[PDB]
């Protein structure tokens, strides 16, 4: 079965994942900030 | 056969544990002596286990007299009691041989050593001083010695403030200064009010 | 600035010393102060070291 | 006009320098005279006015434990004098000596 | 010697891959982060924050392993090295950090709290060792002495050991009034539990503190004299009197704290305990009489004595005879006090009676109200 | 190598070289997160960089190991941040917040032109002097090379010389265009922009 | 018994030059 959300948070810190970060960079629309 | 070392500071009593016992037959060899001088090597021999600072100036003077007379103060009895295990017999390195009998009477389970091997270790502790405490608050050893030195010296001499005559010298220097400035400022008051 | 300030001090001082009907305002001194500050600003804005300019190398171009 | 006489200026500036000299000498006397009781203060606090105020707030090193020097000195300096007070090399002084130093 | 630490983790990593919880790629990521921390700890300039960061990282790895065990293995505990490897490792980091930085009390506290949480894994004996080592490095921090005293009286309820802690701590720090306060607090807690247990025994079928109080008063006085005097004695007679006065007020406030402490313990005879404190101050101390030199402190002593019999009497059970005894005491002290003191002792006594009794009584239903109002008027 | 790491990590907008080399990314990130929150209170839009530029996972993000498509997205987010930070350089937290970008993302090396253009009007502020020390001036900004690691700040005259160049005007024209589209323009920018344009005509 | 330790967890010798 798929992991729980809390387990993903632990995995992100434990494995040093940055994919969630990279997705936010791609979705970054300058107009939204301005 | 030395496992614990007692060093007395002006600030308090410091007890150390000898991790590695330096060679006894080869004590006089140059390399082992060089280890005492070098800080990096010295840490490998000993490590600080406990430090009990004196509560105040009065306690430091009281223990200085006791340490001078080779007696065990209540503070020294406490720090050794907390450090030395009951245990065949724990070996303690002390600078003064006269202190050994007093420690033995309080603690029958400790045999004091003041041989040249102990003196070398005591000598190394004095050399590095605050550097060996690993940052633990020991104040400053130079300033502490200065205050304790005056206290220890004046106690034996029984110096009293009644003998003090520096008050007389200061008073005379101030009195004639007052007379000059009373005269000086008074003339200006005549000048300022002279116009009007 | 010492040479300039001393010159403007004399102008202000002479206004103070020889005045029959000077107002106690310092208007001449204030206007003199502005002149010295303006002299300071342009003098301080000066750059003794020559400014380097944008180097434009006509780098050799060979066709591909 | 009484408000436009320069001779006050020449006397005031001469007087101002005289006060600076004399106040300096009295400050040195206080530092030496009170320095007998507590010689370490001068190294800690160099200002003459702040030095004198410490005497007024606390007359004896004993009082250093309870007396507060916050309005005279910053935090780090005020604790330094407290530590120096107990470990000082100076001698005690009488109230008669204290009264004149105050 | 960073590499030697790296092989020690190899058996754990092989177990993780063998159990299937962590892939080789993931395990490689774990090893890379551990490698960075090991370099950081062994390098120059290392600080305690590096140890905390590595401990925090290992804790998260332990959490991830635990959930993957139930998620994938579907087992609470897999009998292999992986289960206790992290917990053993985290303790090792604490040992290295504490030894490297014995100054930081913050890291010592985390070390003890971390292990006390895992009581099953860490025997209480090892906890005593840490408290032993910590106490030696900082014998003068009363907070540490009370901590092991508190821990061994709550978790283990070994009163004998806790007494030795207070005896040892007071030996090193006899000048700290706080440590004396807690030791008396522990002493009364033992008696109250002991008497409560005695009460329970019947259902199913203290002076010792005052001695601690008395010695506390004397020793605190000595050290307060040792302080404020420095190396040398005070020659001037007037200052020596002022130092004596400072101790009296300093000790009187300390004794007043013990009076407040007594009120909490209902089971004990607080009036008997408080009366001993009053008797202590009736004795002349340091050649200074409280009545003559410190009337303000004497007045507070008189007020407590006057209200002693009626202090704990509830409004419902108020006895007129006991109130008469309180007033009889009050009149007796007036004949021996100056006019100014009488007015001060007067106003305080009226407020005490008004606030505690008159304000809490119904004027129309209680016949005692008129007597209290009449007494308050006459006082 | 270690020497290359020393130079890159030594660069700092808050601390000196010796102290900077000793610091760690986690320590720098901690201050930046607090600084952004203060900036977030002043202007809500700064919070949007928390999810992206000031996230915890950003500590593990090194700019060297990505593909080209991730870099351009990386540059875009930084370019937007420099615009919002442009008007708040007077505020202390902006300097702390930008420290993370300099240390983690080496904006002084990669986004050097964008950083300088944003802070042009702060030429007399000490922050600009510190920027000049830790930054390699692009070809256009050669006029400022004299004031790199210099006691005196750049003078008003030297600003005109940079603006006098036609190529620089085109570069500044584009940057000024971006502010107009995003409505990020502010009076101090317009004051400095008008003065330089007016002086260039003179 | 109250302890903050748990809560703590969470030049003079130079002459003038002529």
């Amino acid at each position: 079965p798929p992991p729980d959300e809390e387990e993903q948070l632990l995995a992100k810190f434990v494995f040093g994942d940055t994919t969630d970060l990279q997705e936010n960079l791609a979705k970054f629309n300058a107009d939204f900030i301005f | 056969p030395i496992e614990y070392l007692l060093f007395e500071e002006p600030t308090g009593y410091a007890v150390f544990k000898v991790k590695l016992q330096q060679d006894d037959i080869g004590s006089r060899l140059k390399e082992v002596q060089e280890q005492i001088n070098d800080f990096g090597a010295f840490t490998k021999l000993i490590e600080l286990v406990s430090f009990a600072p004196f509560k105040g100036a009065a306690e430091a003077l009281e223990n200085a007299n006791d340490i001078s007379e080779g007696l065990v103060s209540e503070s020294l009895k406490a720090i050794l009691d907390l450090n030395l295990p009951k245990a065949k017999n724990i070996t303690l390195a002390i600078s003064d041989k006269n202190l050994g009998p007093s420690i033995k009477e309080e603690f029958p389970y400790v045999d004091c050593i003041s041989n040249e091997l102990a003196q070398d270790l005591i000598r190394g502790v004095r050399l590095h001083g605050e550097k060996l405490f690993k940052g633990l608050q020991s104040g400053d050893l130079e300033r502490a010695q200065l205050g304790l030195g005056h206290a220890y010296s004046r106690a034996k001499v029984k110096f009293s403030v009644q003998k003090n005559d520096n008050h007389i010298i200061q008073a005379i220097a101030l009195l004639d200064q007052l007379d000059k400035d009373i005269n000086t400022f008074a003339m200006r008051v005549k000048e300022w009010y002279g116009w009007h | 600035i010492a040479r300039v300030l001393a010159a403007k001090a004399a102008v202000s001082l002479r206004y103070d010393a020889l005045a029959e009907d000077r107002d106690d305002s310092g208007d001449i001194g204030l206007e003199s102060r502005a002149k010295v500050e303006n002299r300071l600003s342009q003098l301080e804005g000066r750059d003794l070291r020559t400014t380097p300019k944008v180097v434009r190398e006509a780098k050799k171009v060979e066709m591909t | 006009s009484a408000d436009k006489v320069d001779v006050m200026i020449i006397q005031a500036i001469a007087l101002l320098d005289d006060l600076d000299k004399e106040l300096n000498t009295y400050a040195m006397r206080c530092k030496e005279w009170y320095g007998w009781h507590f010689p370490e203060l001068a190294k800690i606090v160099t200002d003459s006015v702040a030095y004198a105020r410490i005497i007024l707030t606390m007359g004896i090193r004993s009082k250093a434990s309870e007396t507060d020097l916050s309005e005279i000195l910053p935090e780090e300096i005020e604790e330094r004098v407290k530590t120096a007070a107990e470990v000082s090399m100076g001698t005690e002084i009488t109230q008669t000596d204290l009264d004149n130093i105050n | 010697k960073t590499r030697y630490y790296l092989e020690q983790c190899i058996p754990e990593m092989d177990d993780l891959v063998e159990k299937g919880l962590f892939t080789k790629n993931e395990v490689s990521l774990i090893m890379k982060k551990r490698t960075d921390f090991e370099h950081r700890l062994n390098s120059r300039g290392s600080s305690i924050n590096d140890y905390i960061k590595y401990i925090n990282y290992e804790s998260n790895v332990n959490k991830l392993r635990a959930k993957r065990c139930k998620r994938i293995l579907q087992v609470k505990k897999t009998n292999s090295l992986s289960d206790w490897s992290i917990q053993q490792r985290i303790g090792f980091i604490y040992q290295r950090g504490t030894n490297k930085f014995p100054q930081d009390l913050k890291f010592w506290a985390m070390y003890l709290n971390y292990m006390k949480a895992r009581g099953n894994q860490t025997s209480y004996k090892k906890i005593h060792n840490i408290y032993n080592q910590l106490l030696k490095l900082h014998p003068t921090n009363v907070d540490i002495w009370i901590s092991c005293a508190k821990y061994e009286y709550e978790v283990h309820a070994n009163f004998k050991s806790c007494r030795n802690i207070f005896q040892n701590g007071l030996r090193f720090n006899p000048d700290v009034p706080k440590l004396w306060y807690e030791y008396v607090k522990f002493e009364l807690n033992f008696i109250t539990k002991l008497i409560n247990r005695r009460k329970v025994m019947g259902l199913i079928n203290g002076d010792i503190a005052l001695t601690i109080f008395d010695v506390c008063m004397k020793t605190l006085g000595k050290h307060y004299i040792n302080k404020h005097k420095g190396y040398y004695a005070i020659s001037d007679s007037k200052m020596n009197i002022e130092l004596n006065k400072e101790t009296l007020n300093y000790l009187f406030s300390e004794s007043l704290r013990y009076i407040k402490l007594f009120d909490e313990f209902l089971d004990l005879e607080r009036d008997y305990l408080i009366n001993h404190v009053l008797q202590f101050w009736k004795n002349d101390m340091y050649d200074l009489s409280l009545r003559k030199d410190l009337p303000e402190l004497y007045l507070k002593t008189v007020m407590i004595d006057i209200t002693l019999n009626i202090r704990y009497m509830p409004v419902e059970k108020l006895d007129i005879d006991q109130l008469q005894l309180s007033v009889k005491k009050y009149f007796a002290y007036i004949s021996k006090l100056d006019s100014a003191s009488v007015k001060s002792l007067k106003n305080e006594y009226r407020s005490y009676l008004q606030d505690n009794y008159l304000k809490k009584m119904n004027a129309e239903d209680d016949p005692r109200y008129k007597i209290l109002d009449l007494i308050i008027s006459k006082l | 190598d270690r020497k290359r790491r020393q130079k890159l990590h030594s660069a700092s907008l808050i601390y000196n070289s010796k102290t900077a080399a000793t610091q760690d990314y986690d320590f720098i990130f901690e201050n930046a997160s607090k600084a952004l929150e203060e900036l977030s209170q002043i202007e809500p839009k700064f919070a949007i960089f928390s999810r992206t530029l000031f996230s915890e996972s950003s500590i593990s993000l090194d700019r060297n190991v990505q593909t080209k498509e991730e870099i351009k997205d990386l540059d875009n987010a930084i370019n937007a941040y420099l615009l919002l930070a442009s008007s708040k350089w007077y505020l202390a937290p902006t300097l702390h917040a930008t420290e993370w970008l300099v240390r983690r993302f080496q904006i002084h090396v990669k986004n050097t032109e964008m950083l300088l253009l944003s802070t042009l009007n702060y030429y007399q502020t000490p922050v600009f002097k510190r920027i000049l020390s830790i930054i390699k001036l692009p070809p256009l900004f050669n006029c400022l090379s004299n004031f790199v690691r210099s006691e005196k700040p750049p003078t008003a005259l030297t600003m005109i010389k940079l603006f006098n160049d036609m190529d620089f005007l085109k570069l500044y024209t584009s940057y000024l265009d971006q502010c107009i589209k995003h409505n990020a323009t502010y009076t101090n920018q317009l004051l400095f922009t008008t003065c330089c344009f007016i002086n260039v005509v003179a | 018994l109250e302890t903050g330790f748990d809560a703590l967890a969470n030049d003079w010798f130079t002459l003038p030059k002529p």
